[PDB]
RNA sequence: GAUCGCUAUAAGAUGCACGAGAGCGAAAGCAUUUUCAACUGUGUCCAUUAAUCAAGAACGAAAGUUAGGGGAUCGAAGACGAUCAGAUACCGUCGUAGUCCUAACUAUAAACGAUGUCAACCAAGGAUUGGAUGAAAACCUUGUUCAGAACUUAAAGAGAAAUCUUGAGUUUAUGGACUUCAGGGGGAGUAUGGUCACAAGGCUGAAACUUAAAGGAAUUGACGGAAGGGCACACCAGGAGUGGAGCCUGCGGCUUAAUUUGACUC
């Protein structure tokens, strides 16, 4: 029961260092676009498995 | 004004557009 | 179950009310529900087993920062408004041509409701007051 | 209170409003208030009172 | 229970708590009420969007099981004198209700402005 | 001496306004020295407007917006970043 | 049986959005609808009736006093809960006076445009409120002109400079008319005296003594638990560690006849 997403594009960094990464990735079972935060190296190209998609990590 | 006109003699245009008391000699604007 | 005891009941019906019938019951329903038209969709209406309402959103959206603000009572709401050929900014009526628009704002209005809408008629012919100032939106928005 | 709704009451405020709040001003006043009253008037406190 | 049926939800989430209160259309009679602060263990949580989340996720589980497969939203925040903007869970709440299969109808605000408003808690100088 | 021409406010022909009550702080402030803004905000953000035509009971449902005025002081007006310093010569700007 | 939701009831207060460098008012001030002031128009009347004003008088924010009504929201004093070394404060909850109306007092404010009142001249420009006069046929576009709150530019005028230009210009090239105030900083708006007020207090109001500065506008630098833009193993993700144990060595301390001395955050 994990739904795994690709990313698109990377929208900076945050979380006070530079340890986080607000990438905005999609699904590529129903193409359903997802913002979510990312920890560690990614490129646009590479992909991501996410546990909830449910969660629109906007940070307000 | 800075344009400096002759006012001993006013244009009979712009006679008409002053006020009737700020005129060379006050006139009315009064008929009948 | 706590909910074992309800019955429920019905109200084109536009919908459904559960009880456990005992029923001044006050229910409010969407004007585009009542009349299956999403033209009608900014009013709201009232039922007693009563009243109409003009929505939050089209209540605020009416109200322009430049412009007078004539309200009269059935409440009637209506705003002065620009012109195609209007340069200044600023469109405001004097304190005389505001009653000159309030004694046919509603005395209009009461002429006909009183003698006898969901169309339009009234409220747009309580505009032409145009006659003393330009005007453009013009609701009924609350009845009581 | 709650009371039937059979109960008679007339309507408006008793006449004679504002009455007390006249100071008065001396004992002889104090004592032709209780003209038609019980007798109370001159009070000895318990204090100054034998025991 | 009964077949599909329209309610309305009046989700009232402030700045340090979410209520997520369902009734019928008549406003009257409710069916579920489940509030931000009921599912978690921290008084400072009651206000996060995941708090809200699930606490809607749960509403539709006991508004499918009495047949209210849509409701009308009525938004709002404590506007009465304070401020109207409604707090970080609340367009949480209706997203995560909207993703339950649930059909939305129509979404109103109903935060209470002030048409002449009485004093407001602060004095002169304000919470400094 | 006057660090600004018209004193912060902007009143000439009056000599008294009413006071009202700032959005953040709740401090009293006067009508004129309050920084007023405008907000249109839609209800549904744009991260979940898709999702309620996915599932709405509705035909041609068109979400509204929500209409607030805030006014702020100057306190909590340059501490919330909505108006900051500005230079000598920088500050005439009224635009 | 709180919070929350629909429907009703009563009073208190309030007057959002429209609401503006817009309007009125001598100032204070004036914001829901259903006696007075000013401008303009004027081939109307009087003829110097005029300006400023010691004494004198009216109005005079908020708080405050007295007696009634009202007492919903907020809330000097006060009570709890936090924070802190303490906190008797900022933060949270409650709450008497007060906040509201009436009648009578008090007469002070950053009562500010820190700029007295009347009068003549005064560069350029956009725009606004209320009228009068033309074209465009009440509203909208435009021309002339009177009054009003303001604004932009100035290579000019003034100033110590900031700035002012509907003057803070027409001033050592000094005089249009009138009233008030000030004479280095403290003492001090204190004492005494007089007077007004139920009271708090207001108006008038020095000296003895003490002291080389107090103060105004701008420059540079430094500083900010001010903002904006960049950078550093400064930090994030980590590796090795030191600090813990024995020992080499340096420093302080104790000791001694001497335990030689410089260096003491980077």
């Amino acid at each position: 029961p994990v739904i795994y997403a690709q990313v698109t594009e990377i929208l900076g960094r945050t979380g006070s260092r530079g340890g986080v990464l607000q990438v905005r990735c999609d699904i590529m079972g129903e193409n359903r676009q997802i913002l979510r935060n990312v920890k560690g190296p990614i490129r646009v190209g590479d992909i991501l498995t996410l546990l909830e998609a449910e969660r629109e990590a906007r940070r307000l | 004004p800075l344009i400096e006109v002759d006012l001993l003699n006013p244009t009979a245009a712009s006679e008409a557009k002053a006020h009737k008391m700020k005129r060379l000699v006050p006139t009315p604007n009064s008929y009948f | 179950e706590p909910f074992s005891k309800k019955e429920w009941y019905n109200v084109r019906t536009v919908g459904q009310i559960v009880v456990n019938a005992q029923l001044g019951r006050v229910v409010e329903v969407n004007l585009a529900d009542l009349m299956e038209n999403e033209k009608f969709g900014a009013y709201n209406y009232k039922f007693k087993c009563h009243g109409l309402k003009l929505t939050t959103d089209k209540l605020r959206s009416i109200v322009k920062k430049w412009c007078t603000l004539i309200e009269t009572s059935i409440f009637c709401i209506g705003f002065t408004s620009r012109k195609s050929n209007q340069i200044k900014k600023t469109s405001y009526a004097k304190s005389a041509q505001i009653k000159k628009i309030r004694k046919i704002m509603n005395n209009l209005i009461t002429k006909e409701a009183a003698s006898r809408l969901r169309e339009n008629k009234l409220p747009k012919e309580i505009v032409a007051c145009s006659k003393v100032f330009s005007m453009d939106n013009v609701y009924i928005r609350k009845v009581k | 209170k709650t009371l039937k709704s059979n109960c008679r009451a007339m309507v408006g405020i008793i006449a004679g409003g504002g009455r007390t709040e006249k100071p008065i001003l001396k004992a002889g006043v104090a004592y032709r208030m209780y003209k038609a009253k019980r007798t109370t008037w001159p009070r000895v406190r318990g204090v100054a009172m034998n025991p | 229970s009964t077949k599909d049926a329209f309610g309305v939800a009046h989700i009232y989430a402030t700045f340090n708590d979410t209520f997520v209160h369902v009734t019928d259309i008549s406003g009257k009679e409710t069916i579920i009420r489940i509030t931000g602060g009921m599912r978690v263990k921290a008084d400072r949580d009651e206000s996060s969007p995941y708090a809200a989340m699930t606490a809607a996720q749960d509403v539709a589980k006991r508004c499918k099981d009495l047949g209210v497969t849509s409701l009308h939203i009525k938004m709002r925040g404590e506007g009465g004198v304070y401020s109207k903007t409604p707090g970080p869970g609340a367009q949480a709440a209706l997203r995560a209700l909207a993703r339950a299969n649930m059909k939305i109808g129509r979404i109103e605000d109903v935060t209470p402005i002030p048409t002449d408003c009485t004093k407001r808690k602060g004095g002169r100088r304000g919470r400094r | 001496t006057s660090k600004r021409r018209n004193n912060g406010r902007s009143k000439k022909g009056r000599g008294h306004t009413q006071n009202v009550r700032c959005s953040h702080c709740g401090r009293c402030v006067p009508k004129d020295k309050a920084i007023k803004r405008y907000q249109i905000k839609n209800i549904v953000e744009a991260a979940a407007v898709r999702d309620i035509s996915d599932n709405s009971a509705l035909t041609k449902y068109k979400l509204p917006k929500t209409y607030m005025k805030l006014e702020y002081c100057v306190s909590c007006g340059i501490h919330g970043r909505v108006v900051r310093v500005r230079s000598r010569t920088d500050r005439r700007n009224r635009l």
